[PDB]
């Protein structure tokens, strides 16, 4: 990894940095409120009696906290079919408002309830709307209505040129006698009872048993939401780097206790910069506490490719205990900043070469990491009456390395961005001067070197020999 | 009458606990040092504008302010809110209902036409209520702890915790108090910038306007 | 400008190699700033102790040596300086490679060497000489005779003491004198606490959490909105890189002056 | 669709142009810094004694 | 290339080979009363 | 970067402070500056003649 | 063959594999191709600017 991040086939002795490595998360947890506010569906399904087809009940649902999969699953339905909407999902949206309306039918009028249809009761008694209806649910009745049911209880609308709107009623009861040219020629006669009584017997047939209908009507982006389908739950965890979801708000850490206080009224606190760092469970409301996980930069220490082939690796910043050769390897070390690992540690103190921080540094005499060493050390005899003079002299020669200018160098402006293209640089035109304030700079810098060389070397007007 | 409100009307804005941290924030506030319309109904409760929520208090520790009827025509015609008080619950009832010249109440009724929601839940005294209508979210925050820091006046420094929401989504421009039959302040809230201190244990402890003073 | 995601991840690796340079900038200024402590402190080739009997012809540097009773072994004034001044998502802070017990054992052996030796230790090896006889030099050298110390020893002695015990009380009470330290202290703070803040920034996307449009839309939108966030980030990282690198190159000019002026007035006599 | 491209382009170089910039000059006043010490060192301590 | 060059620097290393001769010079003969 | 609009502030105090950490900076090098020239000439402190 | 450009050409001194169809040096490059027609292997450089 260190000749990859280098680029080359020999490494110099020293330390680099290769990547960086962080603490995997292992199962997620989610969570929400306690309760759950029930919806009364059983007074709907269940009702004891429903109303006729031509003056059918309509009721509001709001508020609510109705699960569908609970009934979806039901067996005691002859078809459930839904329109535009996956009942599987229905259990994961949120919708406005809720319209449901039950009655009783005929065994063959149960295919008269879907839009852009043509019929007695599709267009007399009930219209389904030219969009999407939430659905329709129909079963079996005849125990409670072919048996014992009214024999004239059960009423549909034989009036025809009266095509209605969707979801309207007309429970008017007037007797359909035009009284005027258009019927026979007299008034009074051709009167027709707008109503009729269905014709049942028990266990008739198919197309005769009463059966159960209700149509559910749903709205989405009206308003504000009101009725959703249930969340489930877990259990909770401690001390592990975990994602969780508490109703709503998300993220990953590692959970511990807290003995934070908390106002009745707050849901999680922070300390600054939107960083979340206590979250209360909605269902025992325990105030807790979020942790980041553990992360940080590897770096590797190599005494050089030529002397030897054993580098030693080191974790920075990690109280390295969850360290998943060089998995466990040689022995750890623990120090002020981070844990190592291939070396082994000694308990002299020599110069340093290969710093590593904290006072610490590693050196190959295999690779050992010792504590700094400040040098030598003596105490001189100081005294009132003594002192110490020189007897002999040395001459010693030194050397000073410095560097007084770089390398000039020049970039062409359009000719980089361009490639010597009419289209570019006709659109390089309308981001203002740009190209000469970057150019400009460059040729100062180098008019700024040449003087910088020719102001340090030229000090003499003569030339001597 | 005017009444000068020296610094009350500060609210807690989230749900977020803090602590010892200054947060500036900007959102609908009382300015400070305001004018607010004393009224002294006792031997008279005109119909004021609503204006994008509304500070209310009172200072007669006992049953007499019951209700606040709500709405923009006060009519069957549009939906109307209701909120009153039993002694022992308190319930809201938005459905439509008819006009009434002199209601009474107090521990009218005219019609409930297209009922669609309703709710039940749970010196002197000094009740501080904050009205307020955002993104069709109805909101009322409370205050029932009164300090005598000064006497017949609202002097002092108090925060205002919320209690409920209600996600009605209704338009309101007019309301009105309701009485029995047989000395109470109101005030405007303007979108300001304030800085709040909080304690160690994430009360409010001190406010400071943005937009009163060189040295605010 | 991720925070471990797969599809951040994927639009980020086609805007090129920056995180090299990113990284080398910083690694390179860390470098550049151990070197100049390193070169500001390590001035002397051995460490030396001073005498367990001290008479200094009548001064007295007791509130200046260290003292064998403190728990890190510092002086009363480092003490006071130390109790004057007072002051993570995927950023970290590197701890120094020089602690405080080396430095305080240099600045231990230069004063030691320094009083017992004069400016002969700075030139070769340390040399014993009476502190009289050193200030007699350090008068001749301003052209002030020698004469007038060894007549005027009491005075001076008295003078010192009670310049040094001024000074003592002076730190000790009056603040406000180290605002250099300070201010950069708080210069480095704020930046680092603007930069995490900038974090909540919307940067004109739908929202400024990853996951919740990336959990509310399909990629054809969600590809601009992670560009647009990840534009903007990287337009704040450069900028602090930036402020960052032109502070480094003025601290390292201040701290060549201040080895400078070490090296010629404590070693010398300027 | 071309414009669109090209402005693509055209921004990230210019990025990366104004960040070689910008280092560039940083690099050369740190140089410039060290050869004024250099020449002030040449200049006193060969032509006379310090 | 490709957009990029790289300029000659003004003085060549000759001339710089003679200054420092040069100042080699005076300063071994004359001492430091030449500067 | 408007002159008098509205809606560029709204869209602007989107993209953060970084105007902030602009005007902090242009108000230091100036401070510096100041107190750089009071440096360079206040060398006494007193006037003779 | 599709692939555009501007430069002079020259006959190269270079070995193609016989797999290849044309080779680069840094960052895409082009500096050799072989012609589909007579099978010949070429090198291509810009000519003179500055
Ligand atoms: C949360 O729901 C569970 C389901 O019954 C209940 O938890 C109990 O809460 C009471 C306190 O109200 C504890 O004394 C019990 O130990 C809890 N567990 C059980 C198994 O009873 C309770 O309904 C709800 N808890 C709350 C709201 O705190
Ligand atoms: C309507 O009544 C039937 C009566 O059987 C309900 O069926 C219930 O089904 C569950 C699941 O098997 C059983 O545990 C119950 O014992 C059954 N009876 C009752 C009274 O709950 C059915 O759930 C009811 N549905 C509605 C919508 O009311
Ligand atoms: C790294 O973490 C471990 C815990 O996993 C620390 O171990 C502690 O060791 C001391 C002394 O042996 C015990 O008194 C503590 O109880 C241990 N901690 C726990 C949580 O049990 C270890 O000290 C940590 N290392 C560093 C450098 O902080
Ligand atoms: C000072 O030191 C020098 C060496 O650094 C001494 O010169 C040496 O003297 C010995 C004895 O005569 C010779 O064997 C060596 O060859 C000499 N060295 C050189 C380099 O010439 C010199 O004698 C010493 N001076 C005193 C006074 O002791
Ligand atoms: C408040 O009244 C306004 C009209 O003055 C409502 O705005 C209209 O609302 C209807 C909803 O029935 C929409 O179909 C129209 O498109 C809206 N028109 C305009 C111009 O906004 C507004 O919805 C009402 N607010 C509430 C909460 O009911
Ligand atoms: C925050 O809450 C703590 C805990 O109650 C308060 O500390 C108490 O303070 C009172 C006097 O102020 C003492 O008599 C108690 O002994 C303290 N208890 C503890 C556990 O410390 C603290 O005062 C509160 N801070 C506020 C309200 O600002
Ligand atoms: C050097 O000065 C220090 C100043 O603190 C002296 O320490 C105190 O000296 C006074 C009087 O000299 C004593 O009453 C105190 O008890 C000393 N305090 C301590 C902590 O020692 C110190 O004595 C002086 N040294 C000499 C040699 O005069
Ligand atoms: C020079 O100045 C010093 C200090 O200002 C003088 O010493 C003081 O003399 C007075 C009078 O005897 C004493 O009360 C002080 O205690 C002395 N101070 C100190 C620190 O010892 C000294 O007398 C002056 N000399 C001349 C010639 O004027
Ligand atoms: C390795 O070190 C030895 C010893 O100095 C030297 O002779 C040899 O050239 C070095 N090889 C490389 C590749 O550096
Ligand atoms: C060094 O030796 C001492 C003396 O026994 C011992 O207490 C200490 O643990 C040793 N250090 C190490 C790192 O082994
Ligand atoms: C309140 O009204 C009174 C009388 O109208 C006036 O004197 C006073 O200045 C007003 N105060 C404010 C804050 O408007
Ligand atoms: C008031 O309370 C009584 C008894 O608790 C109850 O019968 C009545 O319906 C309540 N009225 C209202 C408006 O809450
Ligand atoms: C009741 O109010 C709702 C509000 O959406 C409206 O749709 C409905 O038609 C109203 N019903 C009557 C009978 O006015």
């Amino acid at each position: 990894e260190t000749k990859c991040t280098l680029k080359s086939f020999t490494v110099e002795k020293g330390i680099y940095q290769t990547s960086n490595f962080r603490v995997q998360p292992t199962e997620s947890i989610v969570r929400f409120p306690n309760i759950t506010n029930l919806c009364p569906f059983g007074e709907v399904f269940n009702a004891t009696r429903f109303a006729s087809v031509y003056a059918w009940n309509r009721k509001r649902i709001s508020n609510c906290v109705a699960d569908y999969s609970v009934l979806y699953n039901s067996a005691s339905f002859s078809t459930f079919k839904c329109y535009g909407v996956s009942p599987t999902k229905l259990n994961d949206l949120c919708f406005t408002n809720v319209y449901a309306d039950s009655f009783v039918i005929r065994g063959d009028e149960v295919r008269q309830i879907a839009p852009g249809q043509t019929g007695k009761i599709a267009d007399y008694n009930y219209k389904l709307p030219d969009d999407f209806t939430g659905c329709v649910i129909a079963w079996n009745s005849n125990n409670l209505d072919s048996k014992v049911g009214g024999n004239y209880n059960y009423l549909y609308r034989l009036f025809r040129k009266s095509n209605l709107k969707p979801f309207e009623r007309d429970i008017s009861t007037e007797i359909y006698q035009a009284g005027s040219t258009p019927c026979n020629g007299v008034e009074g006669f051709n009167c027709y009872f707008p109503l009729q009584s269905y014709g049942f017997q028990p266990t008739n047939g198919v197309g005769y048993q009463p059966y159960r209908v209700v149509v559910l009507s749903f709205e989405l982006l009206h308003a504000p939401a009101t009725v959703c389908g249930p969340k489930k739950s877990t259990n909770l965890v401690k001390n592990k780097c975990v994602n969780f979801n508490f109703n709503g708000l998300t993220g990953t850490g590692v959970l511990t206790e807290s003995n934070k206080k908390f106002l009745p009224f707050q849901q999680f606190g922070r300390d600054i910069a939107d960083t979340t760092d206590a979250v209360r469970d909605p269902q025992t409301l325990e105030i807790l506490d979020i942790t980041p996980c553990s992360f940080g930069g590897v770096s590797v220490i190599t005494p050089g490719t030529n002397t030897s082939n054993q580098v030693a690796v080191l974790y920075q910043g990690v109280n390295c205990t969850e360290v998943p050769v060089y998995s466990t390897g040689s022995n750890v070390f623990q120090t002020r900043a981070g844990c190592l690992i291939g070396a082994e540690h000694v308990n002299n103190s020599y110069e340093c070469d290969i710093p590593i921080g904290a006072g610490i540094c590693a050196s190959y005499q295999s690779i050992i990491a010792y504590t700094m060493s400040l040098g030598a050390e003596n105490s001189v005899a100081y005294s009132n009456n003594s002192i110490a003079i020189p007897t002999n002299f040395t001459i010693s020669v030194t050397t000073e390395i410095l560097p007084v200018s770089m390398t000039k160098t020049s970039v062409d402006c359009t000719m980089y961005i361009c490639g010597d293209s009419t289209e570019c640089s006709n659109l390089l035109l309308q981001y203002g001067s740009f190209c000469t304030q970057l150019n400009r700079a460059l040729t100062g810098i180098a008019v700024e070197q040449d003087k910088n060389t020719q102001e340090v070397f030229a000090q003499v007007k003569q030339i001597y020999k | 009458a005017y009444t000068n409100s020296f610094t009350r009307g500060v609210y807690y804005p989230d749900k977020v606990f803090r602590s010892s941290v200054l947060h500036s924030t900007q959102d609908l506030f009382l300015p400070f040092f305001s004018n607010v319309t004393w009224f002294h109904a006792i031997h008279d409760n005109p119909v004021l504008p609503f204006n994008d929520g509304v500070y209310f208090a009172s200072t007669e520790k006992s049953n007499i302010i019951r209700g606040w009827i709500f709405g923009t025509t006060l009519d069957s015609k549009t939906q109307s809110l209701l909120i009153v008080n039993n002694a022992t619950n308190v319930v809201i009832k938005v459905c439509e209902f008819q006009f009434c010249n002199d209601p009474f109440l107090g521990v009218v009724y005219s019609s409930a036409n297209n009922c669609t929601f309703e709710y039940v839940s749970q010196f002197k005294n000094l009740r501080e209520f904050v009205f307020k209508n955002i993104d069709g979210y109805f909101k009322i925050y409370s205050k029932h702890t009164p300090i005598n820091l000064v006497r017949d006046l609202p002097q002092g420094f108090s925060a205002l915790e919320p209690l409920v929401d209600l996600p009605i989504g209704i338009n309101i421009t007019r309301f009105q108090t309701l009485l029995a039959l047989h000395a109470y302040y109101v005030g405007y809230l303007q979108p300001r910038t304030f800085l709040l201190k909080y304690n160690e244990n994430g009360t409010i402890t001190d406010a400071v306007d943005c937009a009163l003073d060189p040295l605010s | 400008i991720c925070g471990d995601s797969t599809e951040c991840s994927n639009l980020l690796l086609q805007y090129g190699s920056f995180c090299t340079q990113l990284n080398r900038a910083l690694t390179g200024i860390a470098v550049e700033q151990d070197k100049n402590t390193q070169e500001v402190f390590a001035q002397v080739k051995q460490i030396y102790k001073t005498p367990p009997i001290k008479d200094f012809g009548g001064f007295n540097f007791s509130q200046i040596l260290p003292d064998p009773s403190k728990p890190s072994k510092r002086s009363f004034i480092e003490d006071l300086l130390f109790n004057k001044v007072t002051l993570f998502n995927g950023l970290t802070v590197l701890p120094p490679l020089l602690t405080d017990e080396m430095i305080a054992q240099y600045t231990s052996a230069l004063l030691a060497g320094t009083i017992t030796s004069g400016w002969t230790f700075g030139a070769g090896a340390a040399l014993q000489i009476p502190f009289a006889m050193q200030m007699a030099y350090r008068f001749n050298g301003i052209g002030v005779t020698q004469n007038v110390l060894y007549e005027n020893q009491k005075l001076i002695a008295n003078q010192f003491n009670s310049a040094i015990g001024k000074i003592q009380d002076s730190l000790s009470s009056t603040a406000s004198a180290l605002g250099k330290l300070q201010d950069v202290v708080n210069q480095n703070a704020q930046a680092l606490n603007t930069l995490v803040k900038q974090l909540s920034s919307n940067f004109g996307a739908i929202s400024s959490v990853l996951n919740d449009i990336l959990s509310r839309l399909d990629p054809p939108e969600a590809e601009v909105q992670i560009d647009r966030l990840i534009t903007g980030r990287l337009q704040s990282l450069q900028t602090y890189v930036t402020q960052q690198l032109i502070r480094a190159a003025e601290i390292r000019a201040s701290a060549n002056l201040a080895a400078t002026k070490m090296s010629e007035c404590v070693l010398g006599q300027s």
